[PDB]
C-alpha cells in the first residue's frame, strides 16, 4: 500500500555531490523505516543508508560514512539522500525502499516495500 | 463429496488494509480453496508491527494454506521462514488467474528468498500476468519449468534472474529427476516433474 519512486539521478563527475529523491505515494500515514541500496553490475544489492519513521534515528555503510547525508520529509512524503565527493565506486542503480514499523534495517531481506531505481553514473 | 470455498485475498473486505499475511488474520483462511483477491506475503509479517497490534507470524501456520487451490489475483512472496526449503504451504495451489496483477505486471512474484526448489508440485495454469522469480540465492529447479504449458494469454513473459547458478545447480545433485519430460520439474522428486516421461 506505498508506491516509491526514485529520482535525481544521472551522470556526474568525480568530485561532485547529487541528491536522490524518494516519493512515496498510497497507505502513506503509518510508520515506515526507509532504506536507500544500490547494486553495482555484477556485485549484488547492498545496504547505503536507512532512516527511522521519526527521522531521529539513521545508519550509514562504511562505503559511505561522511560523505552521504539521509534524511526525509513526512509531510511532503520523502526520503533524500545527498551524496557528496562522489566516486566511480559510486556507481550504480540506487533503490529506495521502506519497512512497515519504525525503525530501518541493514539487510534488504526486512524491506517490504521497492522502488524501480535510478542509475547514477560517476565518471572521472 | 467435494467441497470449495472462497475466501477474501489480502487487501479485499476482510482484509480491507492489511499488507501481509499475518498472525492476526490467517486463521481466516482455514479451509480456503479458492482466494478472491491476492495473496501478499511480505518481511512485516514475520518480524511483527507494533502499530497495527499484529504480533510475529509462526511460520508452522503457513500450513493453513495448504488447501488453496485456486488464486484469482496474483501471489507475491517477499520473504519467508529460512528453515522451508520450498514453498510446500502452496503445494497444492493449481491455478493463478492474474485478473490483478502486482504493479499491474506480475501474477507470480517469489522474491529475495532462501529456498532451493519452489515446490509448486500442483500449478497447471497461469492464466494471465508475468512470472518474477529473482534474488534467491539458493533457488535451484526453477529455469526448467516450460512456462508456455502454464501461460493462457498472449504476452505473458518471465523475468527469472540472480538465482542459484545452473552450473553450481547441476554440479550438485539438484536437477530434474530422470523420469520428468523435458518440461521440467519444481523439484527433485517424480512428483514435482510437470510431466513424466
Ligand atoms: C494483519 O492483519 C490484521 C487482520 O486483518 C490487520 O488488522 C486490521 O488492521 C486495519 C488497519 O490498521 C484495521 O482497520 C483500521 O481500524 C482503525 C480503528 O477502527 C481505523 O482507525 C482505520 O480506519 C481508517 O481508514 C480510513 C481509510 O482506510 C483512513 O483514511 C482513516 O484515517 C481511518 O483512520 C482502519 O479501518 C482493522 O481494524 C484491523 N483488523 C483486525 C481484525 O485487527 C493488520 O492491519 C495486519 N497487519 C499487517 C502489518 O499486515
Ligand atoms: C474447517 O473445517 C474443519 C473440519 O475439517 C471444521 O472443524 C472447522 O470448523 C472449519 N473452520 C476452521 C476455521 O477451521
Ligand atoms: C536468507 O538468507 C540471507 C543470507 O543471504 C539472510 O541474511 C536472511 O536472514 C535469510 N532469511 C531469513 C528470513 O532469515
Amino acid at each position: 500500500q506505498v508506491k516509491l519512486e526514485e529520482s535525481g539521478g544521472g551522470s556526474v563527475q568525480t568530485g561532485g555531490s547529487l541528491r536522490l529523491t524518494c516519493a512515496a505515494s498510497g497507505r502513506t500515514s503509518r510508520s515506515y523505516g526507509m532504506g536507500w541500496f544500490r547494486q553495482a553490475p555484477g556485485k549484488e544489492r547492498e545496504f547505503v543508508s536507512g532512516i527511522s519513521w521519526r527521522g531521529d534515528s539513521t545508519g550509514y555503510a562504511d562505503s559511505v560514512k561522511g560523505r552521504f547525508t539521509i534524511s526525509r520529509d513526512n509531510a511532503k512524503n520523502t526520503v533524500d539522500l545527498q551524496m557528496n565527493s562522489l566516486k566511480p565506486e559510486d556507481t550504480a542503480i540506487y533503490y529506495c525502499a521502506a519497512a512497515a514499523g519504525s525503525a530501518w534495517y541493514g539487510t534488504l531481506y526486512e524491506y517490504d516495500y521497492w522502488g524501480q531505481g535510478t542509475q547514477v553514473t560517476v565518471s572521472s | 463429496l467435494e467441497e470449495k470455498k472462497v475466501c477474501n485475498g489480502i487487501g479485499i473486505g476482510e482484509f480491507k488494509d492489511s499488507l501481509s499475511i499475518n498472525a492476526t488474520n490467517i486463521k481466516h483462511f482455514k479451509n480456503c480453496t479458492s482466494i478472491s483477491g491476492d495473496l501478499h506475503i511480505l518481511p512485516v509479517a514475520f518480524r511483527g508491527d507494533s502499530f497495527t497490534h499484529t504480533p510475529p507470524l509462526d511460520p508452522q501456520e503457513l500450513d493453513i494454506l495448504k488447501t488453496v487451490k485456486e488464486i484469482t489475483g496474483f501471489l507475491l512472496i517477499q520473504a519467508w521462514p529460512e528453515n522451508r526449503t520450498d514453498l510446500h504451504a502452496f503445494e497444492n495451489l493449481e491455478i493463478i488467474r492474474g485478473r490483478t496483477k502486482q504493479h499491474g505486471q506480475f501474477s507470480l512474484a517469489v522474491v529475495s528468498l532462501n529456498i532451493t526448489s519452489l515446490g509448486l508440485r500442483s500449478l497447471k495454469e497461469i492464466s494471465d500476468g508475468d512470472v518474477i522469480i529473482s534474488g534467491n540465492k539458493n533457488l535451484c529447479y526453477a529455469n526448467t519449468i516450460n512456462w508456455k504449458k502454464l501461460f493462457g494469454t498472449s504476452g505473458q513473459k518471465t523475468k527469472i534472474i540472480s538465482n542459484r547458478g545452473e552450473n553450481s545447480c547441476k554440479a550438485t545433485g539438484q536437477v530434474c529427476h530422470a523420469l520428468c519430460s523435458p518440461e521440467g520439474c519444481w523439484g527433485p522428486e517424480p512428483r514435482d516433474c510437470v510431466s513424466c516421461r
